[PDB]
């Protein structure tokens, strides 16, 4: 929003805004370049933004075109356990049924990712992302 | 009369043996032509074979046909005194065709069908799990209401005044009509609609002959086909129809959630094939026309349920919204947009089929629904489906930035217009295509390809009662290529121009309809014009067609031109060839005996489908930059032009500014060259030989 992108630089519109404004995927939280920089440079530590805990490391920043941060963790999660699955169970053999299938289930994974259940299946389907890794690695 | 009875001929040759015929009719004299040919050319084969499939392009030519066919009732009738199977079907708008909406709506909308779709579901939910049935119901379907029509011709009108004296409602009596094979008179946007063109295809069964009655803007219909302006508003109207759909999705969720899984297990079982053939009278939603389209095996979003597909959405409204706000000027290939949005994420090419299904999912899950959000639906929907298929000669543009606020805008450019009329070449045979505005007729075997056979008009006589000339020098020869720009240059000119049009309007007081190319020149010469002794001695009242046409205000202005020449008063008719209500009935001294064209027809240019088409056409059949300024503005010329011919026993006299129509044809080509003043004292003669020569010749 044009009225928060940083708690500290909540209204930059008026001051010529120059900067971008980064988010951390551990946290989801817009935070101006000059903020963030030094939170970074200081040392990996949390931000401020509205009482935030969650820390923020160093580095590996993203640009965002905003679509939601319900959507873009959606397609964060759906590209990395699409390539966590790779082609296992897919274009193999030409099936359509069984295929299907598997992403109805891999869907239904990334539902219960983006809705979160109760803490313990989303645990299930990371040991599930360490299985197929390690089915990758084979 | 021979010259039409040649026509009877060309039309019974071209039946007996042609799968299709371009026959070039005469204006205002072969509207009754083919109507008793097809007719007498149905009972010498035997009396139930082929049936009539009268195509128009407006609502004044269908009533025309229905009342033209009550006078073959009466004309075959009143000839032998035995009674036959009466035919004749009028499929009319919705809106005028339903008689609930006059008595509590009170509205004229668009959304009328969604009442009767409240009215349809109102009565399936009161004969299954329990608002009233309607007015009316339950007996229309019945061989009463099926033997109605065949026993007594009641079309439109007759079939309004019928239902509202019988108590029935006339929608279910033409639906339910369809298949009784009648004369249906329907307009081009019902045979090529992808919504109402499949059930149509689907109740008439094919095998019949199809009639394009001035089949002169098929191109223009086969474009309008296609062609939506995303304009940022739909982006807000789709984000908050996706919220709604979340909303819904909490609400089968939250407490009844058996029907979504008993419907989903119908779909990974079935399919679309079973969810379309298990559902019966339920409301449907857009399709890329499913009979050519052909695309069976339609899976449920890779067998998923409807959060999966509000997800997607989701993403998929959201990239549009990334695709929509860019730059400025920006050129979209339908393939390159795809692969990006595969790049952005993987959807495959099957959001057409993920469409399709989960629309029909909702709407068998919904029973409050919202018709803003609903419909917004519908065009993401449309827009999936026309991105994930037909893409030769689709081409997705960006309007460019020009202010940048009013802006983002996105349309999706249609393809060949071949492919859109290809079915009806393998449905039927036969095809009789005749139209009194095309000349030359070469431009529909050259674009549009099919093999046909052509026939040109071959009536001319009475050339003294048809009078053709043409003005050239307008006093001083500057107002001729000053009026030819698309933005006026000069405007003492053009003052200058309308004072010629002063001029020429009192020499000859006596009903007069100007044409302009648009709407511009009009605005110019309205705002001050230093000049009104035309409105107050010979006019009374001027009639000005709105740039924005209304239809009330279009109507009370040809009621009050009717009004106006019937008590010895006439009025100038200021209307844009390229405007609204195109005319076409005349047969009448109402009708201006003079009509003042303002220069030859011009198409906007500068416009980013004028180069998209342009360069289509050009890759198909090297036609640029020459038939896109003559084929068109003849096109719209010959619509003024039609209307100054209305039978031998009337006579007219049209004036056609600049020397350019000289490179173009023109119906009846008899016209000589000179200037406007001559005109004057010519047309006073005219006036007079026209009046001299009718008892002379009689
Ligand atoms: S049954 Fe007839 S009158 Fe009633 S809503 Fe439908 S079309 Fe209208
Ligand atoms: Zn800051
Ligand atoms: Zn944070």
């Amino acid at each position: 929003e044009n009225k928060d992108m940083c708690p500290i630089c909540k209204t930059d519109r008026y001051l010529s805004p120059d900067v971008k404004f980064l988010v951390n995927p551990e946290c989801y939280h817009r935070i101006c370049e000059s903020c963030v920089d030094r939170i970074f440079s200081l040392g990996p530590a949390q931000c401020p933004y509205k009482g935030c805990d969650k820390i923020l490391r160093k580095n590996k920043f993203k640009t965002q075109i905003f679509d939601d941060v319900e959507v873009e963790k959606e397609v964060d999660i759906r590209k990395r356990v699409f390539n966590v699955f790779n082609k296992t169970i897919d274009d193999f053999n030409g099936d359509l049924v069984e295929y299907n299938k598997y992403l109805e289930e891999v869907e239904d994974i990334i539902y219960k990712l983006d809705h979160g259940i109760d803490v313990a299946k989303t645990e299930e389907k990371l040991r599930t992302y360490e299985e197929l890794n390690k089915q990758l690695i084979m | 009369y021979p010259e039409q009875y040649n026509y009877m001929c060309d039309i019974k040759k071209t039946l007996d043996v042609g799968g299709n015929s371009i026959l070039e009719m005469p204006s205002g004299t072969g509207k009754t032509v083919s109507l008793l040919s097809l007719t007498i050319a149905y009972q010498m084969h035997y009396p139930e074979h082929r049936k009539i499939i009268y195509c128009s392009r407006t609502m004044s030519e269908i009533e025309k046909a229905l009342v033209e066919l009550e006078n073959l009732m009466d004309y075959r009738t009143k000839e032998l005194g035995y009674q036959e199977d009466f035919r004749g079907l009028g499929l009319t708008s919705r809106k005028n065709l339903c008689l609930h909406p006059e008595v509590s709506k009170e509205r004229k909308g668009t959304v009328v069908d969604e009442k009767c779709r409240r009215m349809t579901n109102g009565q399936a939910k009161r004969k299954l799990e329990e608002v009233e049935l309607c007015e009316y119901h339950e007996n229309l379907y019945n061989i009463e209401v099926e033997d109605y029509l065949p026993k007594g011709v009641f079309s439109f009108e007759k079939l309004l005044k019928y239902c509202e004296e019988k108590t029935l409602c006339p929608y279910f009596i033409v639906r339910r009509m369809i298949s009784l094979c009648n004369i249906i008179i329907y307009s081009y946007h019902y045979l090529l609609d992808p919504k109402i063109a499949e059930r149509v295809s689907n109740e008439v069964s094919k095998d019949s002959i199809v009639i394009f009655d001035e089949a002169h803007n098929i191109d223009n219909v086969c474009i309008e086909s296609l062609s939506l302006d995303l304009t940022t508003d739909a982006l807000r109207r789709a984000t908050r129809g996706a919220n709604a759909l979340d909303e819904r999705i909490s609400e089968v969720r939250k407490v009844d959630s058996q029907k979504l899984q008993d419907e989903y297990e119908k779909l990974v079982q079935g399919l679309x094939x079973x969810x379309x053939x298990x559902x019966x009278x339920x409301x449907x939603x857009x399709x890329x026309x499913x009979x050519x389209x052909x695309x069976x095996x339609x899976x449920x979003x890779x067998x998923x349920r409807a959060e999966h597909f509000v997800s997607f959405l989701k993403r998929l409204i959201e990239y549009l919204k990334t695709r929509m706000k860019v730059l400025h000027v920006i050129s979209e290939t339908p393939k390159s947009f795809l692969q990006h949005l595969k790049q952005l994420t993987f959807i495959e090419r099957k959001p057409l089929r993920f469409c399709s299904e989960r629309l029909s999912l909702l709407v068998r899950t919904l029973e409050v629904t919202e018709v803003e959000d609903f419909t917004a639906l519908k065009d993401i929907a449309t827009f999936a489906t026309l991105i994930s298929t037909y893409e030769e000669g689709f081409l997705l543009i960006i309007e460019p930035y020009e202010i940048a606020v009013p802006n983002p805008i996105m349309r999706f450019t249609c393809l060949d217009a071949s492919i859109a009329i290809k079915p009806v070449f393998e449905r039927f045979s036969s095809v009789i295509i005749t139209s009194g505005t095309i000349s030359p007729l070469d431009m529909y075997p050259r674009m549009l390809n099919f093999k046909t056979v052509l026939q040109k008009s071959y009536a001319m006589t009475l050339a003294k009662k048809s009078f053709l000339p043409m003005i050239i020098t307008k006093g001083s020869d500057q107002v001729a290529i000053s009026s030819r720009f698309e933005i006026r240059n000069d405007p003492s000119i053009v003052r200058n121009y309308g004072s010629m049009l002063v001029e020429f309007a009192k020499i000859t007081p006596d009903g007069m309809v100007v044409f302009f190319p648009s709407y511009l020149y009009m605005e110019s010469i309205v705002s001050m014009w230093q000049t009104m002794g035309i409105l107050d001695e010979v006019w009374k009242h001027k009639l000005i067609l709105v740039e924005t046409p209304d239809a009330q205000e279009t109507s009370l202005a040809l009621e009050t031109y009717r009004k106006a020449c019937s008590n010895g008063r006439g009025a100038i008719l200021l209307s844009v060839a390229r405007g609204k209500v195109s005319e076409g009935i005349d047969f009448d001294h109402q009708y201006g005996r003079t009509v003042l064209m303002i220069g030859i027809p011009f198409q906007y240019t500068e416009s980013r489908i004028l180069k998209a088409r342009l360069e289509f056409m050009r890759e198909n059949y090297r036609i640029r930059e020459n038939d896109f300024l003559s084929f068109d503005a003849m096109r719209h010329a010959a619509q003024c032009l039609g209307r100054v011919l209305r039978g031998k026993d009337d006579y007219g006299v049209m004036v056609l500014a600049d020397r350019r129509f000289s490179r173009k044809r023109s119906q009846l080509p008899k016209w000589i060259a000179q200037g406007l003043s001559d005109a004057d004292l010519n047309l006073s003669t005219d006036m007079a030989i026209s009046n001299t020569k009718q008892f002379l010749r009689t």
